RNA sequence: AGCGUUUACUUUGAAAAAAUUAGAGUGUUCAAAGCAGGCCGCCUGGAUACCGCAGCUAGGAAUAAUGGAAUAGGACCGCGG
């Protein structure tokens, strides 16, 4: 079940058996890569790029049409963001909560939810440190967390 | 000819005859635009169950998709030339041995037995892509891989099932049965 | 979380056999489960089974014959030396006639009687009688 | 019931079951060629879009995103496509 | 059930349920021994031979005696395979 | 003669004080013991097994960790140095 909640949600994507590409799709490997570049250049994360592609163009996976995954494509061309786009969203969330908590000091619930979010930041940050996609110096501390976008 | 054999050795009279037949087909037919830089690696000929025979061709893995594009249009006039036989293209995958304790980089997981054998079966049934697999473990101990093939190209390739079963039993040494399901597409 | 996969697979067979079901779908298929079930089949406690490939961990459908009293697992995988295989097969199995301790050795996954014959100790997986 | 073929279930059972709990999981969604009456052209839209898909050069809105499936605009011929 | 020599030693051999393949205990009083009559093919009349089935106590009170008798009969070809 | 990602695991071998325990022989008159004895000068004996763990050694490669190219300082192949 959920890491920081009592919920037991069974609701995710279910890829088809067939890893093959469909007949109707006329977009090629390089055509999709060219559009992946343009979407990311406009200012867009690997989650949003994959959504915009398969809603409008009809690209079940980039991995099946092309050879590689979206971030893997981006960080080859050199368009990939510095810290990952899931640790980014967790930090930005922690900033928004902590700013709201600055004014509303009597909010004991916001205080408790900040502890769960910052606990989840610490937990994911060290995974990335072992895999070496963060410098081992890297330290999330709230005072110099607002400056990290 | 158009056969670039991997070892600097002799494309034997059998493999030569097919490489020359492909040069002639090029020079005569319309799809000579494609057959400029496409090549053969080798070409054996097996005896399939019954009283039938299946000529088999090998391809450089890079230019496989280039063959795949024209594979069904080409195989027709190969079978019209070599009358009472079946023909099917397969890519020559390199296969590295499991690195034992006794004794050069990390073996990529495409250069391994299970992945190569999965890729061999993928290319056997080219026009009809695979939609299912069931490995029946029989009571003696032996296995039986049961492949469900896409119901499009059923009528086109249902007569090649024993060819595919025989070719795969030869290349790998595993017993396979190709079925056509009615309940998905 | 799902720590042990063989533990789940053998509890699933055991529950289905008691309830009197004729076949059971044990989910997270692995080399260790298949190699366990081949041994179990070769002595003739289960029937023929069919392993179902989705591009993930596979599934297994085991055709059940009503001749399986218990199929259990030992966790952790204790390191059974050859001389101590007596005291193990003494306190796990019903009698000295029938029942098997299957243990993973140097050679491969095989029952106590085979491992005794081949002159190999190894790590215990489970038992079936 | 003791005897049920878990290997060969009839397709009404699998279409009933949750997408993850079928004998081999498969998506409940699909792709469909949708065209507005004015223009000549057919644009691929995903069943569960979750973005406002536009006809080329901002001609008009084509589908509206909801909780589950996307509301296609009133006056649009959709043909769900198969592979 | 015989010794080293080969002499069958136990004082009787219990029956096994046709559905579950359990041994029917010496005092399993809800166990049945049901003879379904065998019929001449051309006339549709009783021959004087029968296709006998045994079922365990647990199976009956489970409520699977009906389907198990049915499936045994349909396997023998007493009930039509079409059904 | 020299080699060969590492370790845990299992099997073999080496080295392991006697006494004690298990145990082969032997009518202490039987036995507990004892290491004696037996044959009409001679023939025997004073065995063997166990001694966790750690260290040492040589086979096995299932299971369980760990490692190898991804701003390519990649392996191999040869020339220029």
């Amino acid at each position: 079940g959920r890491m920081h909640a009592p919920g037991k949600g069974l609701s995710q994507s279910a890829l088809p058996y067939r890893r093959s590409v469909p007949t109707w799709l006329k977009l090629t490997s390089d055509d999709v890569k060219e559009q992946i570049y343009k979407l990311a250049k406009k200012g867009l994360t690997p989650s949003q790029i994959g959504v915009i592609l398969r809603d409008s163009h009809g690209v079940a996976q980039v991995r099946f049409v092309t050879g590689n995954k979206i971030l893997r494509i981006l960080k080859s061309k050199g368009l990939a963001p510095d810290l990952p786009e899931d640790l980014y969203h967790l930090i930005k969330k922690a900033v928004a909560v902590r700013k709201h908590l600055e004014r509303n000091r009597k909010d004991k619930d916001a205080k408790f939810r900040l502890i769960l979010i910052e606990s989840r930041i610490h937990r994911l940050a060290r995974y990335y440190k072992t895999k070496r996609v963060l410098p081992p110096n890297w330290k999330y501390e709230s005072s110099t967390a607002s400056a990290l976008v | 000819a158009k056969i670039v054999k991997p070892n600097g050795e002799k494309p034997d009279e059998f493999e030569s005859g097919i490489s020359q037949a492909l040069l002639e087909l090029e020079m005569n037919s319309d799809l000579k635009a494609q057959l400029r830089e496409l090549n053969i690696t080798a070409a054996k000929e097996i005896e399939v169950g019954g009283g039938r025979k299946a000529i088999i061709i090998f391809v450089p893995v890079p230019q496989l998709k280039s063959f795949q594009k024209i594979q069904v249009r080409l195989v027709r006039e190969l079978e019209k030339k070599f009358s009472g036989k079946h023909v099917v293209f397969i890519a020559q995958r390199r296969i590295l041995p499991k690195p034992t304790r006794k004794s050069k980089q990390k073996r990529p997981r495409s250069r391994t037995l299970t992945a190569v054998h999965d890729a061999i079966l993928e290319d056997l049934v080219f026009p009809s892509e695979i939609v299912g697999k069931r490995i029946r473990v029989k009571l003696d101990g032996s296995r039986l891989i049961k492949v469900h093939l896409d119901k499009a190209q059923q009528n086109n390739v249902e007569h090649k099932v024993e060819t595919f079963s025989g070719v795969y039993k030869k290349l790998t040494g595993k017993d396979v049965n190709f079925e056509f399901p009615e309940f998905q597409l | 979380v799902r720590m042990n996969v063989l533990a789940d697979a053998l509890k699933s067979i055991n529950n289905a056999e008691k309830r009197g079901k004729r076949q059971v779908l044990i989910r997270p298929c692995s080399k260790v489960i298949v190699r366990f079930l081949t041994v179990m089949m070769k002595h003739g406690y289960i029937g023929e089974f069919e392993i179902i490939d989705d591009h993930r961990a596979g599934k297994i459908v085991v055709n059940l014959t009503g001749r399986l009293n218990k199929c259990g697992v030992i966790s952790p995988r204790f390191d059974v030396q050859l001389k101590d295989l007596e005291k193990w097969q003494n306190n796990l199995l019903p009698s000295r006639q029938f029942g098997f301790i299957v243990l993973t050795t140097s050679a491969g996954i095989m029952d106590h009687e085979e491992a005794r014959r081949k002159h190999t100790g190894g790590k215990i997986l489970g038992f079936f009688f | 019931p003791l005897a049920k073929d878990l290997l060969h279930p009839s397709p009404e059972e699998e279409k009933r079951k949750h997408k993850k709990k079928r004998l081999v999981q498969s998506p409940n969604s699909y792709f469909m060629d949708v065209k507005c009456p004015g223009c000549y052209k057919i644009t691929t839209v995903f069943s569960h879009a979750q973005t406002v898909v536009l006809c080329v050069g901002c001609s008009t809105v084509l589908c509206q995103p909801t909780g589950g499936k996307a509301r296609l605009t009133e006056g649009c011929s959709f043909r769900r496509k198969q592979h | 059930m015989q010794s080293d020599a080969g002499e069958f030693v136990d004082l009787y051999v219990p029956r096994k349920c046709s559905a579950s393949n359990r041994i029917i205990g010496a005092k399993d009083h809800a166990s049945i021994q049901m003879n379904v009559a065998e019929v001449d093919k051309v006339t549709g009349r009783f021959n004087g031979q029968f296709k006998t089935y045994a079922i365990c106590g647990a199976i009956r009170r489970m409520g699977e005696s009906d389907d198990s008798i049915l499936r045994l009969a349909k396997s023998d070809g007493i009930v039509s395979n079409n059904f």
